[PDB]
């Protein structure tokens, strides 16, 4: 890898200015290099990583949505006949998309899983192999969409079971993977029943559990929590 | 209004 | 170059596609290979590559702002060594910066400029090296700084020279042209009376020719003349 | 406010 003669500190410490700079890319870059010296990461490192990468994929995700509606459109009745350069370059897009997911995946794989044997780095990068199987499921349409598919409920599902045995119901990763998984239900698997089902249980077993908190644990619970709410509002 | 993810713990 | 294998009319679409997408790189990768194929743009082409690029450089010159601003609060009496980082990847950034500039002051010297004999042609690619100049003269600190600066004047003067005659005081790429050459004289070559005088005589030699146009001539002169008058509110 | 400068011709 091309990060592999720089220090790990290095490449954390240039991970952050990079997020300051709006540089997603090179914080990835940077994140990977980490990841790869085989060393676990804390978790400001993890969240280091999701960021990096979620911002990469986020920006993809959007061109690849807005490119989709466009190829749709041109398959319309009464549209003209542009050619084949939108679906080429939507598949480029695509691909460059499936790259990225497939880089986080195999990090997560080679080994960051593996080697996470506390419930919060566990849970966590169970969460990320979900959200990189839901991202790649967004753009399936072949003989492997259901195997996609199950593979996102799958990693979700193991991360859920271990923060319901291992996680207060207020754990910010345990609520940002239950928002994340009743997404997942509500527009992956068709299943918007279950989607609200578990965003409202989680959201009132949180509201629940409030009172044990800090202030500043609190915040961050509350602020998850009115996610799950704008979910459900969306959904009813 | 999308509907909301998140990637980070907190 | 990459897309040598790809229609001119495939590039031009599809760095269109990607401007909707708001891809900026690929957008300015498909003009890129849009203009080494050799013919003249028209005007939308024109302004589809300088859109591109400007895109692309100003994510790089912002990112290379917040680096430089930290970079000298770590030169500061009392800042901890944090070691050689910082300059580091203030350094990666900058040379990217650099050979996107140089590419584009390529695409122009390889044969944009001299095969533009129309006024709004061969102004619209003079200012352009003008900024791209200008673009490099904000990072530069050695021995060709001068050169630099100097090179960005002389682009300048030209199109000045040429906007001058063969346009009207409201063409909205004189305006532009006059708009970028004012904050070159205020922040590049330490000019602010003779910024502050061509924002001011470009505006009133506008002001004054704005009864011969149509409403949406009015409408696209008015805006960038609105941009002169920001900038002497700032300025004085 | 940033002082303004420009990419496009119109
Ligand atoms: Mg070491
Ligand atoms: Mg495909
Ligand atoms: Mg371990
Ligand atoms: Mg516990
Ligand atoms: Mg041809
Ligand atoms: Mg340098
Ligand atoms: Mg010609
Ligand atoms: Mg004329």
């Amino acid at each position: 890898g091309a990060m592999g003669s720089m220090e790990r500190a290095s490449l954390i410490q240039k991970a952050k200015l990079a997020e300051q700079a709006e540089r997603y890319e090179d914080m990835a870059a940077f994140m990977k290099g980490a990841v790869e010296k085989g060393e676990e990461l804390s978790c400001e490192e993890r969240n280091l990583l999701s960021v990096a990468y979620k911002n990469v994929v986020g920006g993809q995700r959007a061109a690849w949505r807005v490119l989709s509606s466009i190829e749709q459109k041109s398959n319309e009745e009464g549209s003209e006949e542009k050619g084949p350069e939108v679906r080429e370059y939507r598949e480029k897009v695509e691909t460059e998309l499936q790259g990225v997911c497939d880089t986080v995946l195999g990090l997560l794989d080679s080994h960051l899983i593996k080697e996470a044997g506390d419930a919060e780095s566990r849970v966590f990068y169970l969460k990320m192999k979900g959200d990189y199987y839901r991202y790649l499921a967004e753009v399936a349409t072949g003989d492997d969409k259901k195997r996609i598919i199950d593979s996102a409920r799958s990693a979700y599902q193991e991360a859920m079971d271990i923060s319901k045995k291992e996680m207060p119901p207020t754990n910010p990763i345990r609520l940002g993977l239950a928002l994340n998984f009743s997404v997942f239900h509500y527009e992956i698997a068709n299943s918007p029943e279950e989607a609200i089902s578990l965003a409202k249980t989680t959201f009132d077993e949180a509201m629940a559990d409030l009172h044990t908190l800090s202030e500043d644990s609190y915040k961050d619970s509350t602020l998850i929590m009115q996610l799950l709410r704008d979910n459900l509002t969306l959904w009813t | 209004g999308r509907r909301a993810t998140v990637p980070w713990s907190h």
